[PDB]
């Protein structure tokens, strides 16, 4: 798995792969690794499939309840802290989650929290998480820029998950793209690596390690 | 340890060696492994001495309570109580116990309760480290309905041989006789049983 | 039970046209010591069920008592306990299966393999297996432990598929069972020559045969087997 | 694997199933487990397949040299001593388990042999994962003084028991018949009771279905 | 275990007067893919050998067999046949019984004299899979078995055999994290050998 | 899925019972009944617009 | 040392059609090298046009199917016999499984049925509750053999239109129930050939708007 | 751990190797050159077990120089890398294996081409447009998969390495104390002082 | 691993804490502030097990603020450090111990003195002129044993920390991504942006 | 396994059960554990079957070589050769071997060689898993100088009882009789010995 979120001038890009594995068996290539908690808040899933799907879905419930109770959407900080507080209660039980909680409120602005099953919660401008995180980093970091156009950012995110899908045995499938702004998230599609890789190799003239 | 109990024509006889070891050290050379839990219901002990003493103690308590409330408990009932304690606490006991009793209807009875807490009614039973060596001997020499004297001899011969081969057995041979006439304690010394 | 001490080996069984047969030897082993020889491991529940048990004999005795208790309980305020509202093999099975899976799931198994044999009220044969893991299955033949490996292949030659059942008589099934018992005595180091057999028949009811002995053995040829290769005398 | 041996009034019969397994997978569905040590001495193997085959060849080679050297027909007992001494020397680490059968100038013989070097002799034997199923048949139907045709039937029934009841075994029956005074009679696929049914369709692809990046002729 | 560190697969199939043998292109170190061009199929005269497993042994065995077959050709004055090479591979492997090469070799070829298609497989210590419809090997061997037993039928023309062995390899590979990243296919007849590079997923 | 409106209503009433024995046998949660009532309004796919 | 888990072999197979779904399993049950039964069904009609198989450790599988069927019973009690929709069944099965996250049912669960638009549905679960809706899925012993085959034949993966230089995919197409059964039968005969834990019998449950129907096919018994 | 990188461009091969030497909680040295020249157009960088790396590299160097003198001819990069591979394959199954991974940059004066070989301690060898040993490949391979072109000048290769090293200083957990960069081309081997 | 340093000078206590957060072969962050303010004149820095450090520090902070509000009075550094110590001593023998080491810098407004407390996860507490957690003490303690004077100004304390951090960047094996420095004195707590 | 050898008035008799197991599977129900290493020098085998076959084989070779060079070897000499092989390779053998012979001077002799390779000359010897159960029986029933018939009976009774209690014993009872008159092989079937 490879997941990434980053803040830039035009808000937040979120990008994930869609591969799930058991040992060296490719179990699926169509897994949805982003959860849409509400129209302003996204979660990403890395680590244990069940651990992630279950707890982020539950986090969604806690967020809604907060909204019913306080008559306002929960903040990114507080939503990520619900998840962090929960996993920490289980610390040592063997949960396996590397997650990002991403979104917008007026108070905070575009906001990203890294949250894992160790209890680690971090605010930040850039995170890559998963078995393919280093491959995403190497590409994303090299070409990252605060003043990327929205288009260039969407592409850089896509290109970074693509780099990870290629090199990490355990990443692949397709790329799922999101942009988050002050008006919330917007979906930018599912991009099968099967056709994406070749298209990018041609357009870009990259991936020269490969026989074409 | 070498313990046995043998039904016969008039009741039942319990026998045991008197050796308790820790390592190769004989911590007690005159142990009394023949333990009373009711008037004419007794038991033979093998295994952990802490465990078998602790078990017999609690069984004696249960049968005392039984007696004041319900009347005389049967030999079977005593075996039931032992079994319940041995089976339920199987993961934390090392106890190999023979329960033996007299009553006017059945005369003598014998119930062996091996490690694990199962229970088996038998015309006779042998147990303890030393019994392995006398399986063949006891099988070939036991008859139903022996006299008291024939039965004493069988046990004397049996336990003498088990003591001969088993390092964990030795000392004196103890016997308890349960009949209508009451409870009789016997003892035999090495210089007697070692010549048989 | 965390590990078995006194144990019974194979229970074996098969369906035939009008009922079921089940058999188990009378031995309670203690490691490699053939310790007890009159241990009954077939347990009749009412007139329609026989529960055969292998494994830890302490746990078997505990299950026996559970079964007697069922019989007792079922009769309370039950005017038809000997009739319409008697225990069915299927009730006895479901209960045991529930108990075995519960004990597995508390990490404290009843260390047994069990076959439940009987005839349901509509006359249907009942034959189903459960063990210390809570694993369950039916088949026209069932056998536990060692018997699964040698009795099953013998018994399946008689009832190989469901359709063989109505073609199979008690007489034929009983012969198959007994032969398998002889074979187990030949090759299972923890078997005894003495065994019990029970037939449950939709017409004739329960027939419980105690003290069978393995008979008609071949040892003849042994006189001619000498050395282990080159030795001639 | 299921292998058996059965003596009869005038020789010995050997038989095997034909399934070889990489774990729970079947690599070869029609494998050959009946090996020749010499023209009238044949063996069937279970255990580690490479060891079973290698040790077969080693002894076969040596038995042949021995036979040429001594100008004598190879004797089953010679294969026996050579094998067990070799297997013992290796202390079990050559995981060969074999039933060896044969006829020679001294008569007809039947032996089993285990990885550690121990050997048995009898009138009927079985080895491999399916040996309990096979032995149940042998113990039910063997009798002294079998004819050839009866020993073939019995051995073949025994392999079948393993084929049907042992997951380690399957597919076909192979037999070899070694009769005194005759050429060894090797019957490959004596029984073939497990043919795949016809598939529901052909999965032939239209030509051009598969994408190619580049193509070239190779020169041998 | 050593046989799954580098990843990769090989499959060979018989057809009518042809044989085919195929492999992926991956060389990785656990989850890290490293080489996009590591072929696993070699040839000595008209005999083809594919090898899966530990890459260093793949390379070593190749050199060992080029060495052995070259000497064979010199001494025998003719090139080695697939049947003979098969035995050679077996005994070479067994020679290392107690310290084996961590490999799963596969032989394919057409006997120059019978004109008969030949394939075989081996376990890491030389046991021969005499089977003659298909042979599979590598970290996706389960997948390959499944694909072959499904797609295969006997006496395919070379053009059809090409589609079959391609689809078997491609689909098996895409369900394996340690295989893929490209492929090559050889279609082998008496007078012609065609090598092809397949287009596949790059994840 | 969405909770059916009647279910929700039934659920609030079950809580209301908790000055005594619960609908599933639970022990009491409070020492007196509530002194309030509710009009519950909603929509679901099975019974459309409902008022309880 | 008590091991609470076992492996009973078996293989299962779910494929969704446009207006139907299919859930197939073999009927063989195993322990190590032995056959416990040649016919012990493991695909079950749970009501509401929902069929289910929990494959692996059969004791956990049975327990899980039992708990789920019970879950339906109570759903009906609580909601005046309201149909439990398949997506709702799936989310519920997620919770049953994750409830035992620290002592899991050692099984692979598949369920099949129709969605709220009457289209075939398959859902696949890992032992602790992770799930997705899929078009096809194999599970259990021979899944690693059968799944790539389904990828290729149900979803036309790696097939291109000839003459297009491998640039135009073979377009996705809904298969009929006839064509699906053919694939199911061939998958299993193939699994039976190469996997020792597969054989004896093939039971297929077919779900449509009109209900659940069953077909049975023999498989080789070795 | 040690960074060992290689990029093969149009007219040269470029090797970059970290300067740190670290034991326990002490950086012992920040100027360590992790290469030996095997011949005038062949360079080998090395990472791995303490002691093994220098012992192995010098043994190879001694042997290569011996051949140079005996034949009055410089073996090709292809020939040298194969000798190194074989030595490692013998090693891995010997009584004491060298735990050394290597990169070999060479300029083939006959083929007039740069070649770059990655060989690990098992004797796994592969020729690559770019290579790396250790954890560094987890960042550099994807980066170069994106940025590397086949037509590139030496200067571009250098820029490519500036990108890699910048990333490793950003994301690698250990302070590897910079790199020494060496260029192997038709004129031989030189070190880029201004890196 | 995490650098956590403290120097107590004449008129203030100064805390320095590394900015890196590292998991596996990835530096996740280079700007992480490893402190919570417990009260206006008391600061606590922290190192240790993932999750435990923030969970512990915030729990303490919440409790300290609660006391501030309940009593309308700010507990002394001595009182706060003792509460922290006790919480750790209970921890170490509880079912799940916090694996957290801490430094507490505080200005006692009553005694008009800076105080610095080093407390590890066992509940070991000591007051010191300078302190450190982790491997850093292996270099800083001897350095300050040489350079530290009791009469020093805040600025001198700062120079002292420049010396320590310079040494750790030289000799520590991991890239800890610099430090954030905070000064606790009579006017409260402030961060030195120009460090 | 249950093996014994018993000196008597005219020579020596070897006896054994015929069961070989692996796990609870009886791999051979008619094993011949009575192994000849010279004319009137034989042995009983217990322990690893590979080990005891391999040992006896090499001992037969040594005594064949002995005979062609030096003449008839003594029973003692055979026991010496076994001992040397068992003791020197103690770390890699599981062999419990009884050596038994006849000659005109000593008549019958018995040497038991337990695990470890020590050697003990005895008027009789029992060994193998099953012997534990018959220590007491054999001690009480063995006499020196029994007749052939009395000796056959002793062994039949002894091994019958060992087979009764030992899962690792069973099958038929094999006997070999070594005297001046030569070598005689006997066999007894379950239906005979199980009734004793
Ligand atoms: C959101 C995830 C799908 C992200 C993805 C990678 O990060 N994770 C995964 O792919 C992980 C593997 C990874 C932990 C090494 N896989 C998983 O989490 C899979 C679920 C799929 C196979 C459907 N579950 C699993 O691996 O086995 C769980 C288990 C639990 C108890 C007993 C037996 C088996
Ligand atoms: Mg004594
Ligand atoms: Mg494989
Ligand atoms: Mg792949
Ligand atoms: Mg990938
Ligand atoms: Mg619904
Ligand atoms: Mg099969
Ligand atoms: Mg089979
Ligand atoms: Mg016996």
């Amino acid at each position: 798995t490879t997941t990434l979120a980053f803040r830039f001038q035009g808000g937040i890009i979120v990008a994930v792969d869609s591969r799930a594995t058991a040992g060296n068996w490719v179990a699926s290539q169509t897994v949805k690794k982003v959860i849409e908690i509400n129209p302003f808040l996204l979660g990403t899933m890395a680590g244990g499939a069940a651990d992630c799907q279950f707890w982020e879905t539950w986090l969604g419930s806690q967020c809604r309840l907060h909204e019913l109770r306080e008559k306002e959407r929960i903040s990114v900080a507080a939503a990520s802290k619900i998840l962090s507080n929960l996993v920490y209660q289980y610390k040592g039980a063997g949960l396996s989650m590397g997650t990002m909680i991403c979104g917008y409120t007026r108070k905070e602005g575009p906001t990203i929290y890294y949250v894992d099953s160790d209890g680690t919660r971090l605010k930040g401008d850039i995170f890559c998480v998963g078995s393919g995180q280093t491959f995403a980093y190497g590409v994303l970091d090299s070409n990252y820029k605060w003043d990327l156009s929205v288009e260039d950012a969407l592409y850089l995110g896509k290109r970074s998950i693509l780099a990870a899908a290629h090199r990490d045995a355990y990443s692949g499938g397709s790329v799922n793209l999101y942009h988050v702004t002050e008006d919330g998230w917007i979906y930018h599609g599912n991009h099968d690596v099967g056709e994406l890789f070749w298209k990018v190799k041609e357009e870009e003239g990259s991936f020269n390690n490969v026989i074409g | 340890t070498s313990i046995m109990a043998v039904t016969f024509k008039d009741g039942v006889i319990l026998g045991a060696d008197s050796r308790t070891t820790t390592g190769a050290y004989i911590a007690n050379r005159v142990t009394d492994k023949l333990t009373r839990v009711h008037d004419k219901i007794w038991c033979c002990r093998s295994g952990s001495a802490a465990d078998t003493q602790a078990i017999a103690d609690i069984v004696q308590y249960h049968l005392e309570l039984y007696t004041s409330q319900y009347g005389t408990p049967s030999t079977e009932t005593a075996a039931s109580v032992f079994k319940e304690l041995c089976y339920e606490n199987k993961d934390n006991l090392t106890a190999g116990i023979i329960v033996a009793g007299y009553d006017d209807k059945n005369k003598g009875e014998v119930y062996t309760i091996p490690l694990g807490g199962s229970v088996h009614k038998l015309p006779y039973a042998i147990a303890g480290s030393g019994s392995t060596f006398i399986y063949g001997y006891c099988d070939k020499n036991f008859r139903e309905n022996m006299s008291k004297e024939e039965t004493v001899d069988f046990i004397k011969h049996s336990l003498s041989q088990a003591i001969k081969w088993d390092g964990s057995s030795g000392g004196v041979i103890r016997m308890v006789v349960l009949t209508a006439a009451g409870v009789e304690r016997l003892i035999f010394y090495p210089d007697e049983y070692e010549q048989l | 039970t965390q590990q078995p001490i006194v144990t019974g080996t194979s229970v074996i069984s098969m369906k035939y046209d009008n009922g079921v047969i089940i058999a188990a030897d009378n031995l309670g082993s203690y490691g490699s010591l053939l310790r007890f020889n009159g241990v009954e491991r077939l347990i009749p529940v009412g007139d329609n069920t026989v529960v055969g048990i292998s494994g830890d004999i302490s746990d078997m005795q505990h299950i026996e008592r559970l079964l007697k208790d069922l019989v007792t309980e079922n009769a309370y305020d039950n005017p038809l306990a000997d009739a319409e509202e008697a225990l069915e093999p299927s009730y006895i099975f479901e209960y045991l299966a529930t108990v075995m899976y519960q004990r597995r799931s508390k990490m404290n198994p009843l260390w047994n393999a069990i076959i439940v044999a009987g005839v349901q009220s509509n006359g249907d044969q009942f034959l189903r297996y459960v063990n210390l893991l809570g694993v369950t299955y039916s088949s026209p033949t069932l056998a536990t432990g060692f018997g699964a490996h040698m009795a099953n292949p013998l018994l399946r030659k008689v009832v190989d598929r469901e359709s063989d059942i109505p073609k199979t008589t008690v007489q034929v099934a009983e012969e198959a069972i007994v032969n398998a018992m002889r074979v187990l005595y030949y090759r299972d180091a923890r078997s005894s020559r003495n065994f019990s057999l029970a037939i449950i028949d939709k017409n004739t009811g329960l027939t419980f045969k105690k003290n069978l002995q393995v008979e008609n053995m071949k040892w003849d040829f042994a006189k001619d087997i000498k050395g282990y290769g080159t030795q001639k005398i | 694997t299921t292998i058996v041996g059965v003596k009869f009034n005038n020789g010995v019969v050997i038989a095997a199933d034909t399934r070889s397994t990489q774990g729970p997978i079947v690599a070869d569905k029609n494998c050959a487990k009946l090996h020749r040590i010499s023209p009238k001495i044949w063996c069937a193997g279970a255990g580690t397949a490479a060891d079973t085959e290698a040790v077969t060849q080693l002894i076969g080679s040596n038995i042949e040299l021995h036979s040429l050297y001594t100008s004598r027909e190879p004797r089953v007992v010679s294969a026996l001593q050579m094998l067990k001494q070799h297997l013992f020397k290796y202390q079990g680490h050559i995981g060969a388990y074999l039933i060896v059968a044969g006829v020679d100038p001294t008569g007809s013989h039947l032996f089993s042999i285990h990885a550690h070097g121990s050997t048995d002799v009898g009138y009927y034997l079985s080895l491999g994962s399916g040996s309990l199923a096979a032995m149940a048949v042998l113990e039910s139907h063997w009798k002294q003084d079998l004819t050839k045709e009866e020993a073939i039937k019995l051995a073949s029934d025994a392999i079948q028991a393993g084929i049907w009841n042992d997951l380690g075994s399957g597919s076909n029956v192979d037999v070899c018949v070694m009769e005194i005074g005759k050429d060894a009679e090797y019957l490959r696929n004596y029984l073939t009771p497990n043919v795949r049914e016809e598939k529901q369709k052909s999965y032939k692809f239209p030509r051009g279905t598969t994408a190619v990046l580049k193509e070239s002729i190779v020169n041998i | 275990d050593p046989s799954s560190i580098n990843g990769g697969i090989v499959v060979a199939m018989t057809g009518k007067d042809c044989v085919a043998i195929a492999c992926d292109l991956r060389l990785g170190s656990q989850s890290l893919g490293v080489s996009n061009k590591f072929e696993k199929i070699f040839h000595y005269g008209h005999v083809f050998l594919g090898i899966t497993g530990l890459a260093t042994d793949v390379t070593t065995l190749n050199e060992m067999f080029r060495y052995k077959t070259n000497l064979y050709k010199l001494k025998e004055e003719r090139a080695i046949e697939p049947e003979t090479f098969t035995q050679l591979v077996s005994s070479s492997l067994y020679e290392r019984r107690f310290g084996p090469y961590f490999v799963g070799p596969v032989v394919a070829g057409i006997n120059s004299k019978s004109g008969k298609p030949f394939i075989a497989g081996f376990d890491l210590i030389g046991c021969i899979d005499e089977a003659k419809d298909f042979i599979v090997s590598g970290t996706a061997s389960d997948q390959l078995f499944g694909m072959c037993e499904s797609l295969y039928e006997p006496n395919l023309e070379p053009e059809d055999l090409f589609e079959t062995i391609s689809q078997a390899l491609l689909n098996a590979a895409d369900r394996d994290a340690l295989s893929g990243w490209g492929a090559v296919v050889y279609i082998i007849k008496k007078d012609e050998v065609v090598k092809r590079y397949l287009k596949m997923r790059q994840d | 899925e969405d909770i059916n409106v009647e279910s929700l209503t039934q659920s609030v009433c079950d809580l209301a019972l908790r000055f005594g024995e619960g609908a599933s046998g639970e022990e009491r949660l409070m020492s007196r009944p509530f002194g309030v009532a509710l009009l519950i309004a909603g929509h679901d796919a099975d019974d459309g617009y409902q008022l309880f | 040392q008590f091991n609470p888990y076992g492996d009973n072999g078996g293989t299962i197979l779910g494929i969704a059609g446009e207006d139907f779904a299919v859930l197939a399993g073999d009927t063989r049950n195993i322990t190590d090298y032995s056959i416990n039964s040649r016919y012990e069904p493991k695909v079950f009609d749970c009501g509401d046009n929902i069929v289910m198989s929990a494959n692996g450790f059969a004791a956990d599988g049975d327990a899980l199917v039992k708990r789920f069927k019970n879950s339906v019973k109570w759903y009906h009690f609580d909601h005046n016999d309201k149909k439990l929709s398949i997506n709702s069944a799936a989310r519920n099965i997620q919770h049953l499984l994750y409830g035992k996250r620290f002592f899991p049912y050692y099984v692979h669960t598949i369920i099949a049925g129709l969605d709220e638009d009457g289209k075939g549905a398959v859902y696949s679960f890992d032992p602790v509750g992770s799930y997705e809706r899929e078009q096809c899925r194999a599970g259990g012993a021979a899944a690693s053999l059968i799944m790539p085959f389904l990828d290729n034949q149900v979803n036309f993966k790696n097939q291109y239109e000839p003459g297009t230089n491998g640039k135009v995919k073979k377009p996705l197409k809904y298969l009929s129930v006839e064509e699906v059964i053919k694939l199911v039968r061939d998958s299993f005969t193939s699994a039976t050939e190469r996997h020792i834990q597969v054989g004896d019998g093939l039971e297929i449950l077919i779900v449509t708007k009109d209900g659940v129907r069953k077909e049975f096919y023999e498989l080789k018994r070795d | 751990m040690d960074i060992i990188l290689g990029i093969r461009v149009q007219d040269s091969v470029i090797l970059a190797s970290s300067k740190a030497v670290t034991r326990g909680i002490s950086v012992l040295k920040d100027s360590d050159d992790k290469t030996r020249q095997l011949s005038p157009h062949t360079l080998m960088s090395f990472a791995g077990e303490a002691g093994d790396t220098v012992q192995f590299a010098e043994y190879i160097q001694a042997n290569i120089q011996l051949y140079s003198i005996r034949e009055d001819y410089e073996l090709s990069p292809q020939a040298v890398s194969s000798f190194v591979r074989q030595e490692l394959a013998k090693s891995i199954r010997s009584r004491r294996p060298y735990q050394v991974n290597v990169l070999i940059g060479g300029y083939d004066k006959k083929k007039n081409k740069p070649e770059l070989y990655q060989i690990d301690y098992l004797g796994t060898k592969v020729e690559l447009p770019y290579g790396a040993h250790g954890y560094s490949g987890f960042y550099t391979f994807s980066l170069l998969d994106h940025h590397y072109r086949p037509d590139m000048t030496t200067e571009e290769g250098l820029d490519l390495l500036k990108l890699c090293v910048q990333e490793l200083e950003k994301r690698m957990p250990m302070d590897f104390k910079g790199v020494i960069v060496k260029i192997v081309d038709k004129d031989g081997i030189r070190q880029v002082d201004d890196f």
